[PDB]
């Protein structure tokens, strides 16, 4: 990863800490590594997560039963068969399942990169973007005000001139 | 300034890691791809227009106290061909007084709910005290042949020719006449005065067709008298008892020949009748018997053997008071293709003690909907491909498979966080 | 100075959005993953070296006017075992004058195209005016046994023993002799002068083997005379007509015994012959009959029962002029395993009015190629797994399945533009 | 997203406008948002699209019939079965279909990123690359000439050294 | 300064390019997804608690020289029901002196390893010199009926009734008495002095049940004497030989009637006994025969027909010295459901020349483990879904399929280098 | 592609040269394009490759036999059937196979991007990162020493501006 506030490349595993998408900030002459969520930036991810979760339903519903049509009049037991038929159909389902999770995963990440671009596209002052997802602004030029504008998005004390 | 902002992905303990093909996902919740399905107990069908039922009174739509007396809805009763007081078996032998109904009809799926009307209660005895066994076998064949024909119909009368020495017979036990199917016939014969009749020979013809109905196979009853022994038989008979049914050539297709088989009766001085179920191709058969008695077959059920199909058989019993039997049950369970429907609780009817039992109603309610599958384990109209317990053998349609709830696949839900590559996830 | 270039992805209306696992695609065109396949009408085979045909003349390669007279190519004719003017049925009974060809051979798939040669036209009558029914049943068995054996062969003669009172018989209807299979035999008997012959008993043996051919099962014809009634029979016969075939033990396997079955004729003073198809395991059988006539079986078709296989049967009729029959058709359609080939238009031959019809040719052309599948609905040598209409029942190989053109999956085509993540697509 | 011209991340939906891959340019003191195709840069994508489309044929052809071999001599109808068998095989095909589309999609995009890198790798003067796929050059240093060199590729009037 | 560093991906010749869905991989090594599986030769089972075996001595745990004499382990022997010197066939006819063991038991899978004890060596002859053929057919049925029943048991005695003229018979060839199953019976008759006995009629009853065991079907042996010819028969007999078994009605179910079938013997002055295998439903049968001899059936094997199941049959032969036979082999291979186990090398026992052969041991070792599949081609307990050669027909379980080693899919291994998009790869 | 030495985007195909993951360096006034492996950086990729390869075993083992349970008592030959059943199961296996290869591929690459970030996260002096995987440091500020620190990793002779 990277120190303690890793980019959009890795993922922090803190068994007992907060969880979710959040803003990890840290200064060079500081020990306090602030972690905080910007529910205004999340606004995208969150909605996209929905759009994503929505797809599953479809595709799952879409599974037009790879299920057999029977005309079993005979009375002999077939569990050894029914069982094996099931173990298979189960397996078939598993793969197409992973197929969904992966797609989501892919689309979600590709969607976190959508934020960066958008955040990066928010000033040449910011425009430090070191590693992907991480950037280093100068609070001498970028006071909290724009930091909040840049990220969180309060729309107050940003960028006029033009 | 020298800050550092980062869109961070953080996962705590309320997480779970679903892995996928080409990237994984951490999630807060998870759910099953499909839900386990329970089979609805009772009877149902598919196509709804490919089924037909043969009825009692509990199915008779044109019965006085209707809705009440019924065990089925009207919609369903419409698809039934019943008549109060009837029984396929009753029509088979046409005993005296008892209703003789022409059961017949077609359908890919046949639903039987008749029989109670000739239970031990009926106390019919035409040389036979306990008819259950016969009921059993009769039913057994009806179901078999039924599960292989598309159409079936009672054949209430067939071309036959009876000899002259013999004349129509009536019996004490048979109220005061006799059954309609095994038809009694007799001739004056007194051994004492050494007057033994003329061994008789009579013919009979199973038709190739009976009205619309095509008969590829006939179910007829071969009956005969079981004497305790010669001398006993020799009390009213002259040599050795015997009744045999030969085919076009002298091949025998049924009967009893005491001239070569031993006497096995134990009913004292009067015989007992025994009725075997026979499946005969259509044609001209003949029967030969000892002078005194001739039990001529004069009816049958005729089946084309056009196509295979399911068969549901509902158990038929009396409410408490009168004696019932499980011939039906036994029979259904002992033949491939039919599914038996049974009650757990006893019968208590609305119209009266014997008609309109709740259980039965919620049992045969399925006959009103179209199921996805039907089994001896119940039916299901839902759509998941899995169920907790293995559905039972006679089953038709798209039946779900058995699978442990756990073992079914899980879908990520709630908060989703995409995982990247390998060690992407760091502590 | 303050410009901005961008590789842009723009999609208008001529688009379409194919979604996929891990990214989508916008496209200008689209096409099906597979094309629906039509079945080629007619007959074909697989392996081309595992099939054999039994022929007519329309298949007879060694026929005078060849190419012309044929309904098949040479390549095909080579695989056929035919001989002008023949018919399995003709060889079965060997009527007088008509060609008697030894049909026999092996193959996993047997193709029959014979029969016309003994159609009503043939106007043969050896105590029987309308042979069609028999043709029917004969064909029916050939096909059945054929679809279960690997090798089959006519058995032109079998070990038999005829009694002395009886002597070879000749008949008026039978040109001036008799059939070769049901073999007539008679003995002088005049009831008037009270001279009834000696009831006869004769034996015959179905062989276990016949040359290369192994016989696990024999198709023999059990025949008998059908008299209108006793007195009529009693005109030329003495007691009651009867002909019966018993097996090693006295079990009966066939015949007619008018001593127990009624007389059912309606041809006036002369009888009618009836021929039943019988399947007999190899062994020593015997027959018993009323003195005057004895119809001794003396030929049969022998089948090993080695293996199951397909059977194609081509309809056999005359061009216009002479009367034809549909025994073949009927029979094929009534037996599992064989596929019937029929013409829509009538027969008009090139060689002459009855040989070399166009339709038939383009029908039996398939016999030259190797199909992927063959069904009663036609054959197909193409490769897609789907077809518009459900292929018919007797079918073998890798048959495509029915599916609506629409329902088959679509492949993106033309201009492709990759879609990114979620709301990637914007106005 | 952004202004009238977005990056290689999004896709413009103009029900009635031009369509395809093209160069979207816009100045800060300008209302005219020029859109135009550079059939010389396309030269890669286009060919790659072919290569890509080529694969389908293979993989599709590759579908070695998950098709059954029958020995159905009995005459009873089986449509209810044939049908269910088909509904399934259809389903199986669908998934492996999406599998193809996605792969293509993936490879195509990954191929659009191949251009950027290549275009970006065309000057420290250009080297503005803001958001992915989008860059801001200064026409005072980068006159049309090099713009055309940078993108379109006319090979006349550009360079930063040698 | 004006340098340039780059994380480079470089691929030389020791590469290989595995392509995948959504990106490819170059690799230095590669391996198979699954390995081809070989079938372990010999016999094994599944469930280990659903199988039972019928034994010899090579399976007899309670035999003197145990471990040595055995062809199986103890674990296995435990599951066997054997007894030194026995044979299902031996018990069927109970010949004199030879051990008569009550074989019976239940199991979903039945393993037979008996028979050698009644090989040509046994030199038993009770009116029959070469018993092999009978052995063959007897075995053939045991296997058939066994593969359809769950339980089976010898029925060592059945309700019968023998006539008074006849009295138990003893024979020269039969040591000095007779077989236990076909039971001889005779009556003084001298044709010369014109004293022909009384044609006899005797009954016998196949039981519906025999102890725990339910009998849905009985395997009985119908036997009779084969005489060379009348006069020869007429030497000691009066009219024409015959023995017939009729069913409840006079239907015949077996035997030989020389009153209608020809004499076919060739053993000179004394007859030869022929024993047919008959499958009879339970009931009261009768037999009729010429006065002098009566071969009454008095034993049988009884099978419920409860359920289908596999059957393994191990070949039974002698070490060198004594003559053996392949009836078993033949029979197994000629009936659906049983798998035959045979030795390539001869028999050489440890205990002595005929007990404890190595090959057999490593053959029947599988009976100790649980296999994933068992076939006529061998068994396998491994897990891959593929094998080099096609497993043979009678096979049960999750059997692997045939596939060329090459054709199975490959997994990248060693050094992996991810490929990007299209022309990403540049040389 | 990037001249003679490309980034983490492309892959060099040198039929007879060295092979693997390596460090490709080249100066602007130099013809010698040094190629050399930094077995200390590889240390990650290599281990990850293991972790990756590990997965296959699981998922392959995981293939719970889409294999049929038989009760074939009849003796008739079924090769035409067994064969077709096999050709299919083979096909099914193929797809789930590519499914594995691709997943690996994806995860491996995503893992190479894990290095960049990490290498990039090693100085504002380095922080030249031109194209992904490629960076241009100034040996006047970043002598071999740090170059080796930056990449290879010898942990000797850095430069903290604090
Ligand atoms: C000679 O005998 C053959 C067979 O006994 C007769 O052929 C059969 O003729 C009848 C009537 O022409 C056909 O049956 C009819 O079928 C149609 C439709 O299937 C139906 O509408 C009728 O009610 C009747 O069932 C039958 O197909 C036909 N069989 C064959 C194989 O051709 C023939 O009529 C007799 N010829 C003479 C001159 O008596
Ligand atoms: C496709 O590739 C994925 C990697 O990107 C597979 O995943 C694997 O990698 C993760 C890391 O994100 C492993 O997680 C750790 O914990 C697990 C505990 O279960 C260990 O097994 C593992 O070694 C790591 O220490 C995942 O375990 C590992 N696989 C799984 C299934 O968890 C992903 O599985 C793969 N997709 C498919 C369909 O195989
Ligand atoms: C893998 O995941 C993709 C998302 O990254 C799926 O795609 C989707 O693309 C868009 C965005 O989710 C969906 O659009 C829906 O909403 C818009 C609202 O403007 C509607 O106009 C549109 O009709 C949809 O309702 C797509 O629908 C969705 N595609 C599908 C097929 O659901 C992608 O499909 C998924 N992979 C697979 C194989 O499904
Ligand atoms: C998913 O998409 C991949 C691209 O991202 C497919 O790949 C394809 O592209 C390569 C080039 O990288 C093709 O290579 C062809 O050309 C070379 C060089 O001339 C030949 O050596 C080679 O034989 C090819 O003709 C690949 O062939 C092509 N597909 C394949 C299967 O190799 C990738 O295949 C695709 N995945 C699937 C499962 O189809
Ligand atoms: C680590 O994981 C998540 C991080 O979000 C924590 O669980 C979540 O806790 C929040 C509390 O802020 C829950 O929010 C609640 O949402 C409901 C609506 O759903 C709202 O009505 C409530 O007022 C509240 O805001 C959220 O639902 C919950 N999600 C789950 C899946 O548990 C968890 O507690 C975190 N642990 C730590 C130590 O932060
Ligand atoms: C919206 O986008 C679609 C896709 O590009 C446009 O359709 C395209 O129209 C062009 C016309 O310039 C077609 O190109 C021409 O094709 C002919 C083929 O004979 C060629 O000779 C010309 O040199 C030229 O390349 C293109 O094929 C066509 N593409 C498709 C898939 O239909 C459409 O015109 C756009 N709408 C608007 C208003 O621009
Ligand atoms: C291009 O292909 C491979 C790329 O690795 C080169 O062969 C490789 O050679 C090395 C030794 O130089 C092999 O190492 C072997 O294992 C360890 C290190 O992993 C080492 O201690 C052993 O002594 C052993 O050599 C490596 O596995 C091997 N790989 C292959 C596929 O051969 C090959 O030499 C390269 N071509 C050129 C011209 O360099």
């Amino acid at each position: 990863i990277d120190d303690l506030i890793i980019g959009v490349l890795f993922v922090a595993i803190v068994e007992t800490g907060i969880g979710g998408y959040l803003l990890g900030s840290r200064k060079e002459s500081g020990g306090g590594v602030t972690k905080e969520s910007a529910e205004k930036g999340f606004e995208k991810i969150g909605n996209d997560i929905q759009i994503l979760k929505s797809s599953i339903n479809i595709a799952i519903e879409k599974l037009n039963d790879r299920i057999s049509h029977d005309e079993q009049a005979i009375r002999d037991l077939t569990l050894e068969i029914e069982n094996a038929r099931s173990e298979a159909l189960l397996g078939e389902l598993g793969i197409i399942r992973a197929l969904l999770v992966g797609n989501i995963s892919i689309g979600l990440q590709e969607s976190l990169w959508e934020l960066a671009s958008e955040i990066t596209n928010r000033a040449g002052d910011l425009a430090v973007e070191v590693s992907p997802g991480c950037w280093i602004i100068d609070n001498n030029i970028c006071d909290q005000s724009c930091q909040n504008f840049i990220f969180k998005f309060n729309e107050t004390a940003p960028v006029p001139t033009i | 300034e020298k800050i550092k902002i980062c869109l961070q992905k953080q996962v705590n303990s309320s997480f779970s890691l679903h892995n996928g093909f080409g990237g994984n996902l951490y999630a807060t919740e998870e759910k099953r791809m499909f839900e386990l399905v329970k089979p609805k107990a009772g009877a149902s069908v598919l196509n709804q227009s490919t089924w037909i039922g043969f009825g009692d009174s509990r199915t008779d739509k044109s019965n006085s106290a209707f809705p009440r007396s019924a065990d089925v809805s009207a919609k369903t009763a419409d698809k039934f061909r019943f008549l109060s007081g009837g029984s396929l078996m009753l029509s088979m032998f046409g005993p005296p007084g008892k209703v003789d109904y022409l059961y017949q009809g077609c359908g890919k799926h046949k639903v039987f709910y008749e029989g109670v009307n000739w239970s031990p209660h009926a106390a019919i005895n035409c040389y036979r005290k306990n008819w259950t066994d016969i009921k059993l076998n009769f039913q057994k064949n009806i179901y078999e042949l039924a599960s292989q024909s598309h159409c079936m119909s009672l054949v209430n009368a067939l071309d036959k020719t009876i000899p002259l020495q013999v004349t129509a017979g009536t019996a004490g036990n048979c109220n005061n006449s006799f059954l309609k199917n095994p038809a009694l016939y007799t001739q004056e014969v007194k051994p004492s005065e050494n007057k033994c009749g003329k061994e008789n020979l009579a013919f009979f013809t199973l038709p190739t067709q009976f009205g619309t109905y095509e008969c590829k196979l006939h179910l007829v009853a071969s009956c005969y008298f079981i004497y305790d022994s010669k001398e006993v038989y020799n009390k009213r008979g002259c040599d050795n008892y015997f009744q045999v049914i030969y085919d076009s050539f002298g091949k025998v297709v049924g009967g009893l020949d005491n001239r070569v088989s031993p006497y096995t009766g134990n009913s004292g001085d009067t015989p007992t009748m025994q009725c075997d179920m026979l499946q005969l191709k259509p044609g001209r058969y003949s029967v030969r018997s000892s002078p005194r008695f001739l039990l001529m077959p004069e009816r049958s059920y005729c089946f084309d053997m056009k196509e295979k199909g399911p068969v549901t058989a509902v158990q038929s019993i009396w409410g408490k008071g009168r004696e019932s039997d499980y011939a039906v049950d036994q029979a259904c369970l002992s033949t491939p293709g039919c599914m038996l429907i049974q009650k757990q609780k006893p019968y208590i009817g609305e119209a009266d003690d014997h008609h309109g039992d709740q259980e039965m109603r919620e049992l045969l309610s399925g006959l009103d909907y179209e199921a996805r599958c039907i089994s001896q384990s119940g039916w299901v109209n839902e759509t998941s491909p899995f169920t907790e317990k293995y559905l039972l053998p006679p089953k038709f349609g798209r039946c779900p498979l058995a699978a442990k709830e756990e073992s079914i696949p899980k879908i990520p839900d709630g908060l989703l966080i995409p995982t990247s590559g390998t060690d992407t996830t760091v502590t």
